[PDB]
């Protein structure tokens, strides 16, 4: 019944399309912000490039998190999902890649624009997505307590924000590390697999942690 | 007189409908011209050599992505003294034509660049401009997608393009003082010899030709939309056959 | 008249070839994907007055069996 | 015994003391009608017999046992529409009540959608349906499911009275094969007194 | 029952992913597999296990290129130049086409063989971008041992 | 009655004061965001300073920016401060000065310590106080707009970045690039005299089309 | 002639035309009930009648000009009840009556908010009210209103007899000077038949 | 036993309320000559001279900005398995005091580190870590004002207690490691030189009485605060006089 | 015992003195304003639940003129 949860979802995502790529829509808006500011210099750009990438990333994940549970608790569906004779870590799984299939693989077939747009090669593009398809899954993974803690919120978007960021702060360390590796052209093995590892512990870790937060908040 | 006629939407369904054919072939006709006599029959520049002909495929693909904007604008304030709906489905009509031209604009403009920078993507001030054009049309698409009345939704999308509007001139002049502070570019989008002038005027007017017969059929498109339960579209489908 | 010679001198423009086919075919495609877009949305919206005028003529039919 | 059954429930919302000492047990095939006075708290008791609320103090029973260790067991045999249907407005009604068990082929799908009172209206879109024909897609869920709890948190809210006859009637028959139905309406409802019981939170 | 039967695949699900999670990060920190050495490290040892080089290990080595000890083979590919840090320096033979960021008294890293003597067939020669940098081993290498001249640690022979 | 409409929001917004640092607190969040992506070199960090300061304003104002409207939506206040006997363009100018004494006046007196994590000198604090000063007040303005139309929505989260940001595009290049005359010591009048000018244009037709935008938004 | 006038309604909330060519005029001191028959295009009448909806087409009056000119003067006549009360849950009561006009001195101010029956619970935070307290806030401005005009949607919600009747005597006291009272309300109301007026939407 | 008896609310508040004043004052009385034998009656670091007496005014704000937060999961945990609201109170209680040890001691750290870097911050891994340990202090405590409830609030904290401690190490380890590349650091914050220890110790003691007296207080305080209504209250205050 | 010889120059802390009395300040001043912001909490707290309990007894009085 697991994958008829996510099944679902991705029917109700991709029945209104236009709506899924407003994430996308705000990450090119914040990679047109920072060169704006500094300037047209590539050589600039080309260095702080993770800088501009991987905050864009975590900013555009993080608004697109209101999608994850919003919806369910104003049409009932998330109580109806909660009483399913399934355990509610399943539920929270299947929510959160179906939320992956729908916020990061925008992302991930966007990366080529992105890529050609700041001026890295073509090892910095396979970096990059490669880091993309390794952390935008932790992006939900650890949004996914943000937002079952703040969906009974009324304003609940700087605050998801403020619990989400300190949480993505190992993940932007090792994305920007890779990618500052693979600039200079070094073997970016080890620090994927640390990206890997990061992936599987929030990955097992955050539906037992996200069902009681969204027990809790329902009540 | 027959302008308040203009107002009837089954009308303006008929009105749209005998305009798209002859403005379609009347298009097709304009463009074919402008770009077989400018992608051939034409000279080329003696420091681009063959890679002028962008020239066409670059500026009605710009000065329209402006221009269509602009013509929002009239419709959008059409929709918001007189309170004229169709106006207000014309702006979501034109909208994501208005993007399709931008993000043209801006491929055009990349391509064009690689040629001389050596890279897709410098942040000239014309394509950092068409891009932010390009986002306005975004914001106005899912303006007019997010809601769920839609007569609404086009009165929403008519003041947001009225903001953009009067905030457009403010953007542009800016990037342009920003191109200005940085770093200086050459002589691109309308620095153009003699003789290869009237093909890319040709293109201009075929280009205009096309995003009205665009305009005008997602006009019947829309109107289609929210008119699916008045009597008219049942007399039409039940002609239709 | 043709500046080019020869034509199959005209695929190829002068060295600078690749990027003017590029930005021809990502206009053409965008056009054609507007066109198709729009028609087949006109033809989505009568078809679906078609279904649900069907369906209203079902439900004259429910009305009918219920008089009768 | 019966399966249901409620100890010592007290429940504070906002810090007011909506009920307190509550205990009642419930054996199969009966129709509990919850008739307190006071419009919220009785939808906090369907949620707190649900499962959805913990008990602040006391504690509910399933066959036994506490609801935090039988909710595998608990899910698999309830039914629960809250005031809200609990559907998607964005997908079909058919999809939407296809996403609760079975539906699907003729046997469980497209007479359980008709004896709701939306025969005709299967393949439009929700949210193009008026409101209480969007609670009858959820209402319409009944004819289908085999839980043998069934809680109602007004189900016959915008609805017209011979879907109310309809409702009562596939209700007692649930009644009838020892199937339990919690509810709570409004409305003076067309049954006889012999056959109800009321639990009434009073205070 | 059908709570065990729950309990357990979701524990095996968590024991799966603890595994996996718990393999990579000691893979990831195997994976950073030090065979960055400076010559100092190759003559007497890396400083944290003073373990040695093998004769025959693929390995790589940091250093800066010393003024005047690139000799080239007028006939082939064949150039063999000797790398230092401020602690020892080693030689080093390539077959191969140098990067043209090659210059003398820059840092390079060398990717190849040890052989017998502290003597290096390199399979690829890495110079960077940048003249005037240092790789972070071998930064400290020099500021611990307060930027000895490169004729310095020109071996006498060279 | 346009001051007491003032008062009251300061009430509100002050009744229960830990709201109002959470914007600043993710202000905070977005500066320590960028020194661990690029690095902690103290010379790029100074040059890439005002790039990072207005990226974090323009999405600390726009995260704020939800209390400006969706409180007024649910309590019903919104439709009685229409009908209250005064224009809704000085209801509108009320709200927007009150949340600019709630948003913005955090921002400047949390200005030394953002001017500290970043290595600015004196000259660069006062120019940097100064075009928060003279820029915040747009930014309130501009998205007013944003929030007015998305003050309807259940999902309104990404849509109002995506309507607000092109819009503050010109603040952008104008306040980093004061803030480039202003690292270099040249005297920055002009560029202030500009910014002063966008805040009195925006001031001036930023009620009149929030108004209409405010009774669409909910009619 | 009559002040509040309404010349062909018609409204369409989501492609549902809920009414057509509705046309109806009030002279000065009548107590019209809107009876109604749907949940929701009642309140919407209330709402195009206030000028917060505007008409699709056709259009309301009020004193022989059209809505969208005479705000300024319409505004300052008119006392708008909807089904929220329109009060911050932030602020005290007293406050939040305060932030509405005169109210302050004891002239207008501590029988007003007594005699919709919260004497005692003045500086009470709202949001530690029951509902019903929370309405009477809203309901506690009539007394000290100065406005001829009063539109309520459900202005008689989880109030008791008391306070109904309270209410009740207010609005008969305002209809004996010049000045409309509509309202909207499901409970049958203690009023002789031959002082109310009744305009029924009709589906 | 008793145990089970300092689950009762009143209970607990008359147990709070007898141990803050003793243990308040021996707080006093151990931080007190904890700093007079560090800031004189002591030696000074040879290198970094007499600015070396901040690391009392660090060190105690440091470790046990960590440690308060430790024991807050220790209050989460015990809010989850035995379902006791008064941990998910202590979670709460505990939170703004982490805060403020956080920012004393983070602030500390740039007063010391002006005399050596030249700069109040250079993004040292210590300070960078205690930063983000104040970021999760700010969560947890906006989650406990936001929501309404303060039974709900107090869970909701334990709950990103939680999820805090689990990601702590990750951070901490990440910061680490972040400054193992892009430059070095000093030894500074533990590199003691004896005789200079007996002091250090005695303020580590010192705050930590410290914090069991606010954390005991502000027990108290939000007790107060849940049960505002309940007789054992009245009881109080009208023994209150 | 004291490291300082004069009682004056612990004062001027070797030069180092600014940063000294400035963390020594900014540390007493957060704890004394959690201390004052804890005891000042309790204070009110007590009052308030006095004014309730004054309103109570009002109440009661009201009642039991409701009861005369």
């Amino acid at each position: 019944m697991f994958w008829r949860i996510f099944r679902l979802e991705l029917r109700v995502a991709f029945r209104h399309s236009a709506e899924i790529a407003n994430p996308l829509w705000f990450f090119l808006i914040v990679i047109t912000l920072f060169p704006l500011s500094i300037g047209p210099e590539p050589q600039l750009l080309a260095r702080i490039a993770p800088g501009i990438i991987w905050v864009a990333a975590l900013l555009s994940s993080l608004l697109a998190l209101e999608r994850l549970f919003r919806d369910d608790l104003q049409d009932g569906s998330l109580e109806q999902l909660m009483l399913l004779p399934l355990p509610l870590p399943a539920v929270v799984l299947a929510k959160v890649m179906a939320h992956w299939m729908v916020t990061g693989l925008p992302l991930l077939i966007l990366s080529p624009l992105v890529a050609m747009l700041l001026g890295m090669d073509v090892y910095g593009w396979q970096v990059m997505a490669l880091t993309l398809l390794l952390g935008t899954p932790t992006l939900g993974f650890l949004g996914a307590p943000g937002v079952a803690l703040t969906v009974g919120l009324k304003r609940g978007g700087v605050l998801l924000s403020i619990l989400v960021l300190p949480l993505t702060i190992p993940l932007l360390i090792f994305a920007t590390a890779a990618m500052d590796a693979a600039s200079m052209h070094l073997p970016v093995d080890g620090y994927l697999a640390i990206l890997g590892a990061l992936l599987a512990g929030t990955a097992t870790l955050s539906p037992f942690a996200t069902a009681a937060a969204l027990r809790i908040s329902i009540q | 007189k027959t302008l308040h006629q203009l107002a009837i939407p089954p009308r303006l369904y008929q009105i749209c409908g005998w305009f798209i054919p002859w403005l379609a072939i009347a298009s097709v006709v304009v463009l074919t011209v402008g770009w077989i006599w400018g992608f051939g029959f034409a000279p080329a520049d003696y420091q681009q050599g063959n890679s002028y002909r962008i020239i066409y495929l670059h500026v009605p693909a710009a000065i329209w992505s402006m221009g269509i904007y602009a013509s929002m604008a009239v419709a959008a304030f059409i929709g918001l003294v007189w309170q004229m709906k169709m106006a207000n489905l014309a702006v979501a009509a034109m909208a994501p034509i208005g993007a399709v031209f931008t993000f043209i604009a801006l491929v055009t403009g990349s391509a064009w660049g690689k040629p001389m920078w050596g890279t897709w993507w410098v942040w000239d001030a014309r394509l950092t401009s068409e891009l932010v054009l390009l986002f306005l049309y975004v914001g106005v698409i899912a303006l007019w997608h997010a809601f769920d009345d839609r007569r609404l939704a086009g009165r929403a999308a008519g003041i947001l393009v009225l903001i953009g509007v009067v905030n457009l001139p403010i953007i542009h002049y800016s990037v342009e003082w920003w191109n200005t502070l940085h770093q200086g570019s050459t002589r691109m989008q309308q620095s153009i010899d003699p003789a290869m002038r009237s093909p890319l005027r040709w293109s201009i007017f075929g280009f205009l030709l096309l995003s009205a017969t665009l305009t005008l059929m997602r006009m019947r498109n829309l109107i289609l939309l929210m008119e699916k339960r008045r009597p008219w579209v049942s007399e039409l489908i039940l002609k239709r056959g | 008249t043709p500046a080019f010679a020869s034509w199959n001198e005209f695929f190829a423009m002068g060295g600078y070839a690749f990027f003017v086919w590029l930005a021809v075919v990502m206009t053409v495609i965008p056009l054609v994907v507007l066109v198709v877009h729009s028609v087949m949305q006109h033809r989505a919206i009568l078809r679906g007055v078609a279904q649900q005028r069907a369906r209203e003529a079902r439900l004259r039919a429910a009305q009918q069996q219920e008089a009768a | 015994m019966g399966m249901l059954e409620a100890r010592e429930l007290l429940c504070e919302r906002d810090e007011r003391t909506l009920f307190s000492g509550l205990s009642f047990t419930l054996n199969a095939g009966e129709w509990v009608q919850i008739t307190g006075s006071n419009g919220a708290g009785k939808t906090t008791l369907l949620r707190l017999l649900t499962g959805l609320s913990r008990p602040d103090a006391g504690e509910v029973l399933w066959q036994g046992q506490p609801l935090h260790q039988v909710r595998d067991s608990y899910h698999q045999n309830l039914l629960w529409i809250g005031h809200q249907p609990g559907i998607k407005t964005r997908l079909t009604a058919l999809e939407n009540l296809h996403f609760y068990h079975r539906d699907g082929d003729t046997a469980q799908c497209l007479e359980a959608l008709a004896q709701a009172g939306l025969a005709g209206f299967e393949d439009i879109p929700v949210n193009q349906l008026s409101a209480g024909q969007q609670r009858r897609v959820a209402l319409a869920r009944l004819w289908l499911t085999r839980a043998t709890l069934w809680i109602l948190d007004e189900p016959f809210t915008a609805i017209d009275v011979n879907g109310v006859d309809r409702l009562t009637q596939r209700m007692a028959q649930h009644t009838e094969q020892g199937g339990i139905v919690i509810l709570t309406t409004h409305q003076p409802l067309n049954v006889a007194e012999s056959k109800i019981r009321r639990i009434s939170l009073t205070q | 029952n059908i709570r065990r039967k729950n309990r357990l695949w979701i524990a095996c699900a968590v024991l799966a992913g603890l595994a996996l999670t718990i393999g990579l990060v000691l893979y990831a920190l195997r994976s950073n597999i030090d065979l960055f050495y400076t010559p100092g490290e190759i003559l007497y040892g890396k400083r944290e296990t003073q373990q040695m080089p093998e004769v025959g290990q693929r390995l790589r080595v940091g250093g800066m290129v010393m003024p005047g000890s690139v000799q080239r083979d007028p006939n082939s590919l064949k150039v063999t130049f000797t790398i230092y840090d401020a602690e020892g320096s080693v030689d080093v033979s390539y077959e191969g086409i140098l990067p043209d960021l090659f210059r003398e008294g820059q840092g390079v890293v060398v990717q190849g063989e040890l052989e017998k003597g502290n003597h290096i067939l390199a399979k690829e020669v890495l110079a960077k971008h940048d003249e005037n940098y240092t790789p972070p081993e071998v930064e400290k290498a020099m500021e611990a041992n307060h930027r000895r001249p490169a004729s310095v640690y020109k071996d006498p022979a060279s």
